[PDB]
Order: structure tokens, then sequence, then C-alpha cells
């Protein structure tokens, strides 16, 4: 009865989606100006991770960034001056996630120990020390973002998106419906949802304040391994194991759009809308990113300057440059 | 939506034959190394049986060689476990798993707990 | 032995051997 | 002004000269990743060892060894194995008695063998209980060829070195369980990555000069291979 | 049973959305594409006088 | 042996000397009181180094006391046969030391073109700026200083302020290209006995090694060849003074020899753990690439001390050593720069992106 009814429920679910499935994006934009032939180039490059860049986050203020790498090291550097503003001895070597503040007074990171430790940088003191751990996660931690200096919204391994009180050190609301390991998260403008793609080639969206699941997406093949709102926050974009790009959007509650090319069958570690949200930026695991225009699914261009894995991606609060981790230990910016 | 929906099982006597049908759908059938995994009762998820991406390279548990064929059609994404002789031990409930990644040999997690990419399962029992 | 020193100090005594021997056919030529 | 930007070089003079410092510690040190089961004894190796996740140290002729155990995930392994890809060996430990479990266990050493990330990495396989798969041998009534029918046409290698009171049937089933890891080892590692059996059981006083002595021919090779040798 | 009692109504809720067509919400990305194309410096390239990466 | 300069020295001393038949100069020898109808005999002078000196030249003597004249001349009857009896006209030597050089110099000069492409490919290139193509830019760059160093000397002297010091130059560019050699085998060899080998640790030792130690030897043979026999460009053997140079250059070639069967021991045992025959096809393909860069090949003919040029042992081993010398750089370069793994992928990776 119960298997049946489940089913039954998605039959309408499918049909409403095919009856709200007037056109497509593809038809509609067919006749826009294409964004041409887009030519980046490498423009600063940060030394002195030993290991793997696994994660990097850029600060609210386009200049200062923090990145990650296998090795116990959270070094947050300056992108003008390419300088090392601090190093961050992390406890255990096997980070996989890093979080800079809005505000910039705290940067938090966590991996395979469960716990996403924030340290505080305005300590009077010489150097930095570890503000508050996290425990209550049962599973790696994917993924850390920031709502304000108090709120930290978290993803693990164990299908678990917890939202915790910095102060209190304590999960306050836990988001479950997951079936899968939870690998990236994307806030909206806002800080009111949070899409967050799991190991089950679901993205669901998520209320901050309900905790629960608002909708769920459908439509890849593989693990979800990256997810970004666009920036407007009415659509996001997620990036799976499926060598393909898909973008979804909330109101449609449809898969809009793919990026795949058929010599592509490397999945997609990151991708990154630009200030605009005209150029999608994915991060290959075939150790380059392609910038994907998202209103033609076209080509545009490529950055192809990494030795290793392209390991994350990010784009400044501004659009000015686009800054690129990656698996060969070095942190590149491109503009 | 990735979808697999066995078909086939049911009560046959020992050295019987049985036909399980795997019905994909919602992805590219032709990459996937497709496998079959099975849970006796009161007992953890065992791997049963593989085959590769156009069906070149087959690999059984052991318990079940020589016993079981596995095919797979590209034409109308389906895959097969025909089955020969049938022994009591054999009374399970198949799971028709798919590889995570689309373009590899390796398939990790297929026999876990929660997996995500497995199917719901048919009833294969054995008695007189 | 390295081959190289050897062979520049035998085209030099070569060379000066050489030297000798036309010396050598102007005397005998002086004689004659 | 530029008092600020002096400061800002001043600290990145003082940064680059701790990275520098732990630098020598960080590439002096081995990592190691350590895999098995519940039954497979991985919790045995590291009180051997003497000399969330598991930080386990030991020293073995002055060179320093993180041994990495990790315990707080799920059992889907597919996406935090990921983080083990610049190990320098993943010290797989397998319960060759149970024979019931031991075809999940090739299985899990095929997907680490082909694993694209996990392709350059030797693999110190320890093939761990081995007084319990003596008396499981000897006893007659668990059978091989039950599990595996390739059993009933092996015989002993050539290259068997027996120890000392060991019954022939104990040294037969004890190198088809090794030969059918090293089929898989054999049949795609091409000078990428080594497998490097062995045989422990739980009274040993050794594995860490094994992990020492296994981890320099890995070395040995890596330097090798960059010279076009191997 | 009690895994499955869960899902009909955690499914349910989704598909009382109050969706809309894809024409619709397919031309809100070309409008906010337009709208903020002067101000994304990878679009357009930015002059080195104001570009900080140079 | 003896110089022209001597040798005129002492023929002055004759001519001085000299200044029935009566006595008189021929321009070699004084001749002495000569009977009346009679032939005169004179050994083989001394003065001549040249000479059979178990000869005598012979002149005859009138019945009338005047030496005998040549029948249609004035000039005297002399007959010096004996004397010129270790002596020849004609031209062996004469074409093999310049097909030796012709040799080399083509030889080298390939070694030349293919090297200094090759530094260049290991220098411009941040991802091969490892610790081990550090050893190879400093052993290619000795491939080049000998190829230059040798070119120097045939062309200023072959073709002295310009001599004294072009044979220190090639002295000291061949010690340390036979050492930087034995700095590309210590490594090597450090990498496989040294249980977790320190490459950055040591680095500095080598790059000393390399090229300083070969300057301690020949600074120290030029600061005794100075101070005791200055004579001459220092292109002469003074004896047993020429093993300052070449003892501690053999001495390099023996622990090569000694650290290459120690790796190819080594890798014996690899091989033989990774089938019998799948051994033999990638451990010769492995030895025969590493004779090129250990200098196996100076082994063969180390221990052969100085021998006469005529001798079928001077003709093969020059012919040998001139051959396999001037081309490992060549061969180095091949199989450490152009057929490399590594180097093959980023310059079709640089292809491919440009």
């Amino acid at each position: 009865q119960l298997r049946q009814e489940a089913e039954q429920l998605k039959n309408q679910i499918r049909d409403a989606r095919k009856a709200c499935a007037d056109a497509t994006l593809s038809q509609i934009t067919n006749n826009i100006d294409p964004v041409g032939r887009i030519q980046m180039r490498t423009r600063r490059t940060l030394r002195g991770h030993l290991a793997k860049i696994y994660a990097m986050h850029w600060g609210t203020d386009s200049r200062l960034l923090v990145s990650a790498s296998q090795d116990g090291k959270l070094i947050i550097w300056d992108s003008y001056t390419t300088n090392k503003v601090h190093a961050i001895p992390l406890r255990s070597s096997w980070v996989m996630t890093c979080a800079y503040a809005p505000s910039g007074n705290y940067v938090a990171c966590g991996g395979l120990d469960n716990i996403c430790s924030i340290y505080n940088l305005k300590t009077r003191e010489g150097n930095v020390r570890v503000s508050r751990e996290l425990a209550g996660h049962t599973g790696y931690l994917s993924c850390c973002r920031f709502l304000d200096d108090n709120q930290i919204v978290t993803s693990s391994g164990d299908t678990t998106c917890a939202l915790w009180d910095i102060e209190t050190g304590q999960q306050t609301t836990t988001f479950t419906g997951h079936t899968g390991d939870v690998m990236s998260l994307s806030l909206a403008p806002d800080t009111r949802l949070f899409v967050s793609g799991a190991c089950d080639a679901s993205a669901k969206l998520w209320d901050v304040r309900e905790g629960m699941c608002r909708q769920t997406f459908t439509g890849h093949e593989s693990d979800i391994n990256a997810i970004c709102f666009f920036p407007n926050g009415n659509a996001f974009a997620t990036g799976s194991d499926d060598a393909t790009c898909r973008l979804f959007d909330l109101r449609a509650d449809q898969e809009l759009m793919t990026y795949s090319h058929d010599n592509i069958i490397c999945g997609i570690t990151s991708v990154s809308f630009s200030k605009s949200g005209r150029l999608l930026l994915a991060g290959y695991d075939d150790f380059n990113c392609n910038v994907w225009d998202a209103l033609k699914a076209d080509r545009a261009g490529v950055l192809a300057g990494h030795d290793n894995r392209v390991s994350c991606l990010g784009v400044t609060d501004d659009g000015m440059a686009v800054a690129t981790g990656s698996w060969d230990s070095f942190l590149k910016i491109w503009n | 939506q990735v979808q697999l929906q066995e078909s086939g099982g049911g009560l046959v006597q020992p050295g019987g034959s049985l036909r399980l049908s795997c019905a994909a759908s919602g992805f590219t059938f032709s990459n996937y190394k497709m496998n079959w995994v099975r849970q006796a009762p009161g007992k953890g998820l065992e791997w049963v049986s593989d085959i590769s991406q156009s069906g070149a390279s087959i690999s059984y548990t052991g318990s079940v060689k020589g016993r079981f064929t596995i095919s797979r059609d590209n034409a109308k994404n389906t895959l097969y476990l025909q089955m020969n002789s049938l022994k009591p031990e054999d009374t399970a409930v198949y799971y028709c798993a798919r590889c995570p990644a689309p373009f590899t040999r390796d398939c990790f997690d297929v026999t876990s707990t929660t997996y995500a990419y497995r199917g719901q399962g048919t009833q294969v029992t054995v008695s007189s | 032995s390295v081959s190289e020193i050897q062979l520049m100090h035998n085209l030099g005594k070569h060379l000066n051997s050489m030297e000798r021997v036309e010396w050598l056919r102007k005397k005998l030529q002086d004689v004659h | 002004q530029r008092n600020e930007e002096k400061a800002q070089r001043e600290a990145n003079k003082k940064i680059e000269k701790q990275l520098q410092k732990d630098k020598q510690v960080y590439r002096a040190t081995h990592r190691l990743l350590l895999l098995g089961a519940d039954n497979s004894g991985k919790s045995t190796i590291v009180k051997q060892m003497r000399i969330g996740i598991f930080e386990t140290k030991f020293q073995v002729d002055k060179v320093n060894f993180h041994m990495f155990d990790v315990g707080g995930q799920r059992d889907e392994r597919r996406k935090w194995i990921q983080c083990f890809n610049d190990v320098t060996a993943i010290i797989f430990v397998v319960d060759s008695s149970d024979y019931n479990r031991l075809q999940e266990a090739l299985n899990l050493f095929k997907s680490i063998w082909n694993n694209r990330w996990l392709r350059t990495i030797s693999v110190i396989l320890f093939l761990n209980k081995q007084d319990l798969l003596a008396e499981k041998v000897l006893a007659g009534k668990s059978k091989i060829e039950d599990y595996f029918p390739e059993f009933a046409r092996y015989t002993t290698p050539e290259d068997a070195t027996p120890e000392p009171g060991e019954d022939p049937r104990v040294t037969r089933a004890k190198y088809f369980i090794r030969d059918e890891f090293l089929r898989i080892s054999t049949a795609s590692g091409d000078g990428r990555h080594y497998c490097y059996p062995h045989f422990t059981c739980a009274v040993d006083t050794e594995n860490a000069r094994r992990i020492f002595n296994d981890c320099r021919d890995i070395i040995q090779r890596m330097h090798l291979r960059q010279y076009e040798l191997l | 049973i009690a895994q499955a009692r869960k899902l009909v109504e955690q499914l349910k809720m989704e598909a009382n959305i109050d969706r809309i067509k894809v024409s619709k919400a397919a031309a809100d990305l070309m409008a906010y594409c337009e709208a903020h194309a002067k101000e994304d410096p990878l679009l357009t390239p930015v002059p080195a006088s104001e570009n900080p990466f140079r | 042996v003896m110089t022209k300069e001597e040798q005129i020295f002492l023929l002055h001393r004759a001519q001085a000397q000299c200044e029935p038949c009566l006595p008189e100069w021929d321009h070699i020898l004084c001749w002495p009181l000569g009977a009346p109808g009679e032939v005169v005999a004179v050994p083989c002078p001394d003065y001549i180094y040249d000479f059979n000196h178990k000869g005598h030249a012979y002149r005859r003597c009138d019945r009338n006391g005047s030496w005998e004249l040549v029948p249609g001349h004035n000039r005297t009857w002399a007959n010096y046969s004996e004397c010129v009896k270790f002596l020849t006209n004609e031209t062996r030597e004469r074409e093999v030391f310049d097909r030796l050089g012709m040799i080399y110099t083509v030889g080298y000069s390939v070694s030349l073109a293919s090297l200094t492409v090759a530094v260049l490919i290991l220098a411009y290139f941040r991802r091969l700026h490892c610790t081990r193509n550090y050893i190879h830019m400093h052993l290619f760059l000795s491939f080049m200083l000998r190829a230059v160093s040798i070119f120097v000397k045939d062309a200023v002297l072959y073709s002295y302020a310009g001599c004294r010091v072009a044979v220190t130059f090639f002295l000291y560019f061949l010690a340390t290209n036979y050492y930087w050699i034995l700095v590309e085998g210590l490594y090597l060899h450090s990498l496989i006995f040294m249980a977790f080998f320190s490459e950055k640790k040591y680095l500095w030792g080598f790059t000393v090694f390399g090229w300083g130690l070969p300057a301690v030897f020949v600074a120290v043979w030029v600061s005794v060849r100075a101070t005791l026999a200055n004579t001459g460009c220092w292109d002469l053997s003074s004896g047993n003074k020429k093993w300052i140079i070449q003892v501690p250059i053999l001495a390099s070639i023996v622990l090569n020899f000694i650290l290459f069967i120690n790796i190819v021991r080594v890798l014996a045992t690899k091989l033989r753990e990774t089938d019998t025959r799948q051994q033999y096809r990638k451990l010769l393909k492995s030895t025969l690439v590493l004779m090129p860069l250990f200098g196996v090949h100076y082994i063969v003919f180390m221990a052969t001390p100085y021998t006469e040029v005529s001798g079928t042992l001077w003709q093969v081993q020059m012919h040998y050593e001139m051959l396999f010398n001037s081309f490992q750089g060549f061969f180095v370069a091949i199989i450490y720069c152009f057929c490399n793994g590594e180097v093959q992928a980023e310059i079709k990776k640089s292809w491919s992106r440009w």
C-alpha cells in the first residue's frame, strides 16, 4: 500500500513538471547575443600549501581568501599582495572544508575528524586560537557555511545538514531527508534557504527557519559534488560525477538546462556563477575548469592551468576574479 | 530520476530456472558496470555478480559460479540474471545494484546498507 | 689513463718530431 | 601609509619561515591508511604498534609513521577515500579465517586497486588471524571450495616457504587466498602501484618493521620510476 | 512500514508548492543576466586601471 | 723527446769543437785526418739523437790527400746510410691524428647541439625544477664545458699566455665532467641505498664536490708544474707529474663502476619481486640506458699506461675512446631529456595548450 501510494504521488509531480515545461530555456534564449570566446589569464599564483588544497573560501571584501590543505594548514592569503596574513595549524591534517565569516572575524574548517572548528582571528594575543569545536556530527564534514558570527550551517557524510549556535555550540536545527553523503551547500543571498546536493543524485532545498525540505530536485545520474545558487537566489546549478552540470529553477521546479559535452567523461568537483550569473564556472576532474554560458549551454572558454584535479573554485563577491584550488597544492587566481 | 525496478522471483523447487529482469530508467544504461546483490534472511548484503559496460568482463561470487548467467541488453536498457540450478541457500532478496560513477571499472559501496543506486528488490525463495 | 690527456700530449710530441725531421731533411740537403 | 605594507611583508617572512620549518617535518613523516572490517583485526595490529579518526604513531629506525584508522564514518567510503590519495601505502588487513566474508575483501581490494585516485598507491596487504585459519583447515568442517570452486584446481606455488611444523593443507589454503588477491593486483597494476602481501598472526612482535621495510621498497621504486629504470 | 509512513506526507508537502511555467521562470534568468551584465567584470573585460589583480 | 732547441745547441757545440786528408765540417760531423787512398769511418755522432749509434759514417780519402769528389759534381762523397738506419719519410700518424680529431670534433658537435637545447628544456620549466634535474643541469653543463674546452685546445694550438691557461681549463673542464658523472652515480646510489634519503639535505655537498673538488687537484698540479718545470705550453709529460690529474680522475671511474654494480644488483632484485624472460626484457633496457649516465665506457681502458702510437692498442683505444667520449653527452641528452616520459608529456601539453 505504502509503495503504491508513494509511487502514485510521484506521478502527478512528474505530470505537473511536464505541464509547466511549456518550452525549453535553449528555445527561448536561442536568439540572445552569445558571450563569445572568453580568455581569462592567471593573474596571481599562491604558493606555500605542502599538500593538496581541498577547499577554499573568499572573504566578503573580495581581497582575503582562506584555503585548506590536507596537511593541517588554514592559510589566509592576501590576493592583492600574495602574502600570508595567517597560517593556522589544524589539529587534524584531514580537512575537507573551510569558511570565512561575512564579518571576517572568524574562520571555520572541518573534515574526517567530524568537528567544524571555529578559529578566532581577532584575538588580541599574537596569533589565532580555536574559538569552539562543534561535536554532534557522526560523518565527515563535507561543507560548512556561515550565516553570521554566531550561526553556522554544516553538512556531513551521515546524510545530516545541521544548523549550530556557536555561542552554546549545540546543534539547534538538524536537516534530514538525504539518503546519501551530503557533499555541498549553497546559501541563498538572504540566508533564509539553502540547497544541498548529496551522494544520491538529489539536491534538496532546505528552509533555515523550519528545518523541513521545501523541495527536492532530481535529474542527475550520480553523486552531486557541487552546488551554487544563481546570484538572484531563485535558481541554482549542481555538478555531479556523471560529467554534467544541471541548472534547476526553484519556482519552475524542473531541470532548466544541462551542461554536458561528448568529449567530457570526468566528474565536476566545483561550480560557481559569475556576479551577473551569465557564466557558470565548472571545475572538472580533467585538471581544468570550463566556463559555460549559463543561458546557451555553450563552452565560452576554459581555465587550463592546474597540474592536478581542481578541488575548489570561488568567485569574489565583486566578481573581479576567480580563484581555483587544486590537488597540486597551488591556488591560482584568474581574471 | 534514476530508477531500477526488478521483476521475476517467487517459489521454485530446487534445481529450477528463474529469470530476474532489471529495467533501468533515468540514466544512460550503457555506461555503468551493473551488479547483482542479495540479502539472505537474517543476514548482511552480499555481492553476487557484475558485468562491464559492454558486457566484456563478467565475474561471479563463486558460490553461484556456473549456476548463474548474467547478461545486459543495451537495446532496451535491461539487466538479466538467468538462474539454472537453485539451492535452499539461494533464498534471499535480489537487488539490481548500479555502479555509482559512469566510466570506471571500480565499484565502491554497492553492498552498502543504504546505497542509493540499488533497486527495490524481488524475493527469490526456493521450496517444494 | 684518461685518453683525452694522453692524445693531447701525443699530438704535441707528434708535431715536435715532424719539425725535428723537417730540420733533419734540411741538414741532409746541406751535406748533399 | 607604507608602515602597514612592511608589517604585512614582515609577517609573511615570519609565516613562510614557519612553513619551511614544518615542511621538513611533514615530508620526513610517512602517512598510512589502515583498512579492514569488524572482524579483520586492525584493532590488534595497532596494539602491535607500541614502538571519528584514530592517529597511531610508531618510530622505526628514527623514521616517523602516522597510521590513520577511520572509525566515525558510514559504510559508504566512495568520497572520503579520496582524501588518502597522497599516502605512502594503504595497510589493508584481511580476516583470512572467515571465508564467508573473504569474497567481500576481494571486492574492496579491487575497488581500491582500480580507483581513479588510488591507482598510484601501494597496498601493504596483511592477512591477519592465520592462527585461526590453520585451526579451520585442520578441523575440516569448513570447506574452501564451497565458496571458491576454483580451489579444487589449485596447488601450492613453487615460490612457497612454509614455516617449520606447518601442515601442507594450511599452506595450500593460506597461499590460495594470497594468490587470489594478487590476481586483481597483477591484472591492472603496471609499475604505478604494488601489492605487498604478508601472513601475520595476533602473537607477532613485528608488522612495524614490515611496514618500515615495505615503505622503503615503495620509496625505492618511486625514485627508480623517475629515472625510467622500472 | 514506519519509514514509508513518513514518506507519503513528506512528498505530499513537495507537491503542494505553487509551481509556475518554465517559460515565465526561464525569462527571469535572462532578465537578471542583462540587468547585472554591465557589473560583471568577466563577461566584459575590465581595463587594468581599476583591475586590482593585473 | 729532445727539443729542436736542444738539438740545435748540441750541433752548435759540435760545430764550435770542429772550428793525409784534413779535418773539415760537413754541417753534422767533423771529419778527422784520413790516410792516403783509404776509406774513413767515423762513429755515427752522439750529438744526433735520431742516429743509429752502433753505425759508422764513411768518406774516401784520395791517394792525393783530398776528400773524394762525386762523379760530375764539386760535391764531397759521403755514406750516412748506417746513421739513418732508424729513419723514414712517410705519413701514417699524419692522417691518424687528423682523423682522430675529425671524429670527436663532429662527435662533440652533435653533443653540444643536443645538450644546449636540452639544458634550456630543463631550465624554463618550473614543474621540472626537482633536485634530480638539478643534478642533470650540472651534469649537462659538464659535457658542454668539456666540448668547448677541447674545441679551444684544437683551435688555439693544433690549427705562451694563450697555452699555459688553455691546458689548465682543459684539465679542469675534463675532471669536472669525469666528476659530475660520479655525483650522478652517488646521487642515484643514495636514493636506492640510503633508507629514506634526504635529497635537499646533501644537495649542496654534491655541487661543491662536482665543481670544487676537481679544482683542488687541478690547481695544485698547476702550483707544482709552475714552481718546478714551467718550460713549454704545459702540453708535455714531465714523467710522474701527469699522475696528479689522472689518478684523482681514475679514482672516480672505479667508484662509478662499483656504484653501477650496486645499482644493477638492486635493480635485479626489484624486477624479480614485481616472468623470468620479462625480467630480461626490462633489466636490459634499464642497464643499457644507465651506461651513458654512469660512464662505464671508461672502465674498459682505465689502467692502460702511456703507449707507443703505432701500437694496435693505441690505435683502437683512441678510435674507441674519442667515439664514445664525444657521443656521451649526445646519448645522455636523448635518453635523459628527449626519450623522457615526463618531459615528452609537458612539451605536447604546452604544444596542445599553445
